[PDB]
């Protein structure tokens, strides 16, 4: 036919390679050493996340005979509900103020499409030509919705104000910054403002608010800084969660200049001012007050899990021995 | 009834006949590209590929890019396509030749030459010396006296010895001429076309009489004239009624039994795939009536009722599941069988260095087939035999000889070279003449025979009927007695260079139950010596009283009979003067028909070799190829059971059954007789043969078992169940004298009553039937024609290199396939299902878990590597190992890797290892992951952590699976995961990966998904080590 074929180690199969055997010697370790490895993290995220003080009020007001069941109703569009918690233990350092939204799919395909993602980022070109992706809030009646789609649409716009019930029952407001809650690559990179221009008003030139905001983007908040598609606010509510129960960070509560926690234990009451309505869809508006721990947050199903996996691998290596001395 | 009209062109032409080219070919210019009809209906994965490309097209109904599944649909359909263009266009280079090829017909007036495909029944032709048959013809004329012609039936049965075929008296004294065969006009009423080669019945009407006629008067598409200047014939069949082309079958399009049995394995997954999105489409009508409708952040206008709503992500939910079935693996497989392939043309053990012929894979669909084979149909000559038969040893007189005790053959000027004799004593012996009896011995040999001189370019050359004599003949030129040539009544000899030159008076003619043939020789000098040669059996009963030397010679017998050498006992004799004259008379009036002139010539025959003397006993020695013996008990051990299908003699085909120990003397042969009493004993009533082990059927024999209304067919199905059952049971089974279309009825009689996997191996055209109907084709290079080579999907010029072919490159490309589809089906199952339990968590608005991006490299970048490379260089044990553990091709015929158990095993695990990557992230996300201002629990990072542990897991479940740990596939294992976490941190996503909860719970989802499958398979090896883990223990 041809020629002699080239004595190489590829083409003849003869490639040096280590065979690995499953050896009852090498197998016991690697359950017994992760089952000896997750146990100590597991008892350290359990005990980690138990230490985090953690409150959540629910005052969506859906059942009865709680002091907010007024705004389900709101015939006067400004509705303001009070709802009183008790603080047992003070909250120490950094206290993040998040809020909740149960059984409201915010990973639904019909939803989590529906943005478009270039004009968020400053694309003049579909500033004033939303895509179809946003399509069923492209334009409002004639002219185009500058944050367009059903995300920037629906977005949570309650107020909620933590008050200190003191010693004299005079309520003492708590400082609570709107600024860094959220990352820094989406204020700086993912979202922009129009290019041009010193001033938010004409940039936003020929662009409706959304039918469900009450006020267009161009005075989400006063500081320059922090309006426009770089709203704090409106940036972490466009980053869509992954499942129907959720909650997203709205403001923060600095380390105090002195020495006592910045949360003292006691009576403490929220000042929410009812917008957001949820319970068509029964769902559940709920605030969430929570203090930085130096490894994340607290996730205890982490710690249960590696307490069970890291003691199934043990066992498991246990029968493995066992059997492996039967069978020696 | 076919009826043929000499030199008449219009005779039919007032469809029947067929002109006489021929076609091979299955496309022409046009209809190829209609050749997808055979690639997506026989392949449903085809079809279903193609839904998904119009499925995807729409806009109303879409969830991925539909130009990501014609870019790899082209590629699967594209290189079947273009690996059956190159295998048509060779089809079609080969047909142009054989239509091209030259010959002369009779046109009006004169011969002039005129190609085979304007041959046309009735037009006569003729053919020179070494020229092949254009048409099943009537032998008219030769060039030598009694219009008498010698063809070389090379094609019809793999054989190179001469056929004898006489033509009619009538034609032979009156056609030789060119002018009277213009003016011939002879009509013939044959029998219609059929594949049958030995028997033809018809007649010749002509000069107001009709001779019948026979297979001798008819010559052969598939032959080479021979010893001849020139012959005539008219033809009679032509281009497909030909009894060569009717003895052939289509070229079907081969495909594994894997690739069949995936077909019904991936039917499941269709009705899962189609189920599940039923299922979840139902879910989404519930969902959307309820909550979805009042749901106002859902509101998206076009109002779609609820059932409606559910009925388009029906859909939508198949392109998002639509991996379960991915259109990678039927792009993968390309790759891992061009590769498996590529490894038997580089194999340097089977490469043959003198001829320079390595390997060739000629067709790379079937290459882990080689792992499933239960029979081997093989050619005996030139597959187990190297078509040499030479003259070994002899027993000259008492003394045996040849026995290595103490050539150059320069002494006579006669010596070929051919004969390899090693013995000197023989040579000393015959120089010096100390003993006669040697002189006699081989000048016996140059006599008593029926050898053909060739004379051409000054070489002594040897052609002959019977394989036998020639070797006699070629072994007696070597010794110095050359056989220089022969007139009719007279035969010439050299003796040690001397010329000498006998008038031969009356030559015994040599039949099957004459058992030996004879030679009136008459001296110069005027002694008359007949020269007797045939079997022992006949010969020694005889002989006259005073031979001393007949137990002498009995015993080299035995000793040539331990060594399976063919042994033909050589007298002579010293008839008188007027002894002969009263028989010569007598003789002359046996010649004449009188009555039957069998009785007359046999009891003649009978009285003229009585009172002889004994020289001895040659040995021709029928040469094996190196390795052949070796090859059938290696592969014997591998429980595969190997048919010898060849056109010899029944004697020939037994003997080499012999030689290479497919018989033994424990075996109790069953012949063609015995079993007819079996088969019919059976059908009047696990077959006693599972005892006699043996099997020895004659065609002729296998006609009348195959027996080739309603009723009838019934006894057809059940007769031929019969036999095969009783075949496949014996040990050996040799079909002989079996015709090309023979040697694949019995392939498929094996293929259809016990679904066997069959491979055909074989040299020639005689093989080229059985090798384009078995599973897998094998051709032995080695024959000038190349169409075994041309027609077999593998090809190598020795026979021991089967061993390599089935317990090396088939047990491995098994190995290595079924690993490879259980992974990739694996990896997949797992990667798909993500998106159906996610489903139960937005609505089951079909909502993929991974990013856009992920879905479309997942089986690109991330997984594509691992396991090409696991299909590639995956060895359980060693080659040596494969070779010295034959038990081991037992792991691949019984099915054994791949099967419904094993596939959904896959899938189990696939299902459990998707819910593991999903639900305990969704632990971790449900609650809370390390969050603050700059924190994951989005989609994007909730898809991260799946994605991230979706890759380390498949990544690190290749790396259990792949046993043969190379550089390239530890590079490739751990680049994949490099390469993922490569592309994703900039060479938004590198957020949620730089957070220790983030990166704990990836390292929970990888570990969970990995130590069960530790546990299991080191308890499945420990309790259940299997053969390939015994020998790697005991490695
Ligand atoms: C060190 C780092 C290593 C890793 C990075 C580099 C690795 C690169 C090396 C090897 C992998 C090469 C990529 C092949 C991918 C398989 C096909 C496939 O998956 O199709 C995909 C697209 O694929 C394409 O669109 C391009 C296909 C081109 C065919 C190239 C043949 C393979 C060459 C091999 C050369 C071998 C060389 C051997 C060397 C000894 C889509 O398939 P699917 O998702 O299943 O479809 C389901 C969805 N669908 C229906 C909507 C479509
Ligand atoms: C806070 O956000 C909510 C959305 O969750 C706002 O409620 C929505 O308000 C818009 C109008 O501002 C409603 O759209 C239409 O209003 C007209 C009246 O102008 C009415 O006739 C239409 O039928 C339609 O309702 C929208 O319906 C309403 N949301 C729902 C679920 O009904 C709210 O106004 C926002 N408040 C502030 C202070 O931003
Ligand atoms: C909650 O606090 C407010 C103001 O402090 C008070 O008016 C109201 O009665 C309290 N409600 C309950 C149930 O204690
Ligand atoms: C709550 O906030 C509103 C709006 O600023 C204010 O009018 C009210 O006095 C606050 N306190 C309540 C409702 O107790
Ligand atoms: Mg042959």
């Amino acid at each position: 036919k041809t020629r002699r074929p080239d004595n190489t180690a590829f083409k003849q199969q003869r490639l040096p390679a280590w065979q690995p055997i499953l050896t009852a010697g090498t197998v016991l370790p690697i359950f017994f050493i992760i089952g000896l490895i997750f146990i100590p993290i597991g008892i350290g995220i359990f005990v980690t996340s138990n230490n985090i003080r953690e409150i959540e009020i629910d005052y969506t007001g859906t059942e009865p005979s709680s002091p907010c069941n007024k705004c389900l109703s709101p015939d006067v569009t400004p509705c303001f509900c009070t709802i009183n918690f008790t603080l047992e233990k003070s909250f120490e350092g950094n206290v993040f103020m998040y809020y909740g939204l149960s059984n409201f799919y915010q990973n639904h395909r019909r939803y989590v499409k529906s943005r478009d993602d270039s004009q968020l980022n400053g694309d003049s070109s579909a500033l004033l030509n939303p895509s179809k992706e946003c399509e069923p809030y492209r334009r409002n009646e004639d002219k185009p919705i500058a944050p367009c789609g059903a995300i920037a649409n629906s977005m949570f716009n309650d107020t909620l104000e933590l008050f200190l019930i003191g010693n004299d029952s005079y309520p003492i407001p708590i400082a609570l910054k709107k600024k860094g809650i959220a990352w820094w690559t989406d204020k700086n990179v993912k979202f922009r403002n129009p290019p041009g221009g010193d001033n938010l008003e004409e940039r936003f030139k020929g662009t409706t608010k959304p039918v469900n905001w009450l006020k267009p983007v161009y005075m989400l908040d006063s500081d320059p800084d922090n309006n426009g598609f770089i709203n704090e606010d409106f940036i972490v509510w466009m980053r869509t969660a992954a499942l129907p129960t959720f909650r997203k960070l709205y403001r923060l509560i600095e380390r105090k200049s002195d020495l006592h926690p910045t949360l003292p234990a006691g009576r403490y009451s929220l000042n929410v001012t009812y917008n957001y309505p949820v319970h068509y869809f029964d769902g559940r508006k709920r605030m969430i007050l929570s203090t930085i721990s130096w490894m994340g947050g607290k996730n205890p199903f982490l710690g249960i899990a590696y307490i069970a996996v890291g003691s199934i691998s043990f066992l498991l290596g246990v029968v493995l021995l066992v059997i492996n001395h039967k069978y020696r | 009834t076919w009826q043929v009209k000499a030199n008449d062109r219009k005779y039919h032409e007032q469809s029947k006949y067929a002109n006489n080219a021929i076609k091979t070919y299955k496309y022409n210019a046009f209809t190829f590209i209609p050749m997808n009809l055979f690639e997506q209906f026989k392949r449903a994965a085809n079809l279903y590929f193609l839904a998904l490309l119009i499925l995807q097209a729409v806009p109303q109904i879409s969830t991925l890019a539909w130009y990501t599944t014609l870019v790899p649909l082209l590629v699967v359909l594209g290189v079947t396509a273009i690996k059956d263009l190159v295998d048509d266009v060779a089809r079609h280079k080969m047909d142009k030749e054989i239509n091209n090829r030259t010959c002369e017909v009779i046109k009006d007036g004169r011969f002039k030459v005129a190609k085979w495909k304007e041959i046309q029944v009735g037009d006569v032709i003729r053919l020179k010396k070494n020229d092949f048959v254009p048409a099943d013809i009537l032998l008219l004329s030769s060039s030598e006296p009694n219009s008498l012609c010698y063809v070389e039936t090379a094609e019809l049965d793999g054989e190179t010895n001469l056929k004898f075929k006489m033509s009619l008296e009538i034609t032979d004294q009156y056609l030789q001429r060119e002018d009277t065969l213009a003016t011939f006009d002879g009509f013939i009423e044959c029998e219609e076309p059929n594949n049958r080669l030995d028997k033809f019945t018809g007649t010749l009407f002509w000069r107001n009489t009709s001779f019948p006629l026979d297979a001798d008067k008819i010559l052969l598409r598939g032959c080479v004239i021979r010893n001849t200047d020139f012959c005539h014939g008219l033809v009679i069949f032509a281009g497909a009624d030909t009894k060569i082309m009717k003895n052939s079958g289509k070229t079907r399009f081969k495909r594994t039994k894997i690739d069949y049995l995936m077909n019904y394995m991936v039917y499941t997954i269709f009705v899962v795939l189609i189920l599940l999105s039923a299922g979840l489409a139902i879910g989404h009508a519930y969902w959307e009536a309820q909550v979805g409708n009042s749901s106002w952040y859902l509101y998206d206008g076009e109002d779609d009722t609820p059932s409606y709503r559910g009925f388009l992500i029906f859909w939508g939910y198949i392109i998002v599941l639509n991996t379960m079935v991915p259109i990678s693996l039927y792009v993968s497989v390309e790759v891992i069988r061009l590769g498996q392939s590529h490894f038997i043309n580089w194999d340097l053990q089977m490469y043959y260095a003198e001829k320079d012929t390595p390997a060739k894979a000629r067709t790379t669909t079937l290459n882990e087939q080689l792992g499933q084979i239960h029979y081997i149909f093989s050619d005996k000559t030139g597959t187990l035999t190297q078509n040499i038969m030479t003259f070994k040893k002899c027993c000259i007189n008492g003394q045996i000889y040849g026995d290595h005790r103490d050539v150059d053959f320069s002494w006579n000027t006669y010596a070929d070279g051919k004969l390899a004799f090693y013995d000197h004593y023989l040579i000393e012996q015959i120089q010096s003449g100390k003993e006669p009896e040697v002189r006699q011995f081989f000048f016996l040999l140059a006599v008593c025979h029926t050898v053909m001189v060739d004379r051409t370019d000054g070489q002594l050359n040897y052609q002959a009927a019977s394989p036998d004599e020639g070797a006699l003949v070629n072994a007696a030129r070597n010794f110095g007695f050359a056989f220089l040539a022969r007139t009719q009544n007279t035969i010439t000899i050299s003796e040690l260079g001397t010329e000498r030159t006998y008038n031969v008076l009356a030559i015994l003619d040599f039949n099957s139950d004459r058992k030996r043939m004879s030679i009136i020789v008459r001296t110069p000098e005027g002694n008359i010596k007949l020269y007797c040669k045939g079997a022992d059996t006949v010969i020694y009963e005889r002989l006259h009283r005073m031979n001393p030397t007949k137990q002498e010679t009995q015993d080299a017998l035995d000793i040539f009979a331990n060594e399976t050498l063919r042994t033909l006992c050589l007298c002579y004799k010293e008839i008188e003067e007027k002894e002969f004259t009263e028989w010569n008379k007598k003789f002359m009036a046996a010649s004449v028909a009188s009555t039957n002139r069998d009785e007359a010539l046999d009891k003649v025959y009978e009285e003229i070799e009585k009172d002889l003397i004994l020289l001895g006993a040659t040995a021709i020695e029928d040469k094996l190829q190196d390795g052949v013996p070796e090859t059938i008990s290696k592969l014997a051990k591998a429980d595969i059971k190997i048919w010898v299908l060849t056109g010899d003699k029944k004697e020939t085909a037994e003997n080499i059954g012999f030689a290479c120990e497919l018989l033994t003397e424990d075996t109790t042969i069953c012949y063609g007789e015995d079993i007819n009493s079996l088969l019919h004993a059976r059908m009047e009533n696990f077959f006693p043969p599972g005892g006699n082990r043996a099997l020895i059927i004659t065609g002729s024999w296998l006609n009348e078992i195959l027996l080739e209304k309603r009723r009838l067919e019934a006894k057809k199905e059940q007769r031929q169940k019969n036999f095969v059952d009783l075949a496949c049971e014996c040990s050996a089974v040799i079909c002989c004298r079996v015709t090309p279309k023979q040697k694949a009825m019995v392939v498929d009689l094996v293929k259809r009553y016990k679904k066997a996997i069959t491979l055909a191996i074989g040299d020639g055209a005689n093989d080229v039937n059985m090798i384009k109907t078995a599973h897998i084709g094998v051709g032995i290079s080695g024959q000038e024609g190349m169409q075994a080579v041309m027609s077999s999907d593998y090809s190598f010029a020795q026979f021991r290199y089967l061993q390599r072919l089935l317990l090396v490159h088939g047990r491995w490309s098994y190995i290595r396939m079924c690993k490879f589809l259980r992974y990739f089906f694996y990896k997949n199952f797992a990667f798909t299902l993500v998106h159906f339990w996610y489903s139960f968590f937005n609505g089951y608005s079909a909502q993929t878990a991974y990013e856009d991006w992920f879905i479309t490299l997942y089986n690109v970048l991330y997984t594509s590597l691992p396991v090409l490379l696991m299909g590639l260089l995956d060895q359980d044990v060693s080659d040596k190992l494969s070779l010295r553990f034959p038990g081991l091709y037992i792991v691949g015929q019984r099915d054994l890797l791949f099967n419904y158990k094993r596939f959904f095993v896959s899938l189990l695990h696939g299902v459990l290892t998707s819910m593991i990557l999903f639900f305990i992230p969704l632990g971790a996300y449900l609650q809370t992951v390390g969050q603050d201002g700059e924190a994951p629990s989005d989609y994007q990072s909730f898809a991260v952590t799946i994605a991230s542990a979706l890759v380390i897991t498949v990544n690190f479940q290749i790396g259990l699976d792949t046993s043969y740990w190379t550089f390239v596939n530890a590079f490739s294992i751990f680049g994949s995961i490099a390469l993922y976490f490569g592309i994703m941190f900039d060479f938004t996503a590198s957020n949620a990966l730089r957070q220790p909860y983030i990166w704990l719970t990836i390292i929970l989802t990888v570990a969970v998904c990995l130590l069960p499958v530790v546990a299991i398979r080191f308890l499945s090896m420990t309790i259940w080590p299997s053969e390939s883990d015994k020998i790697q223990k005991h490695r």
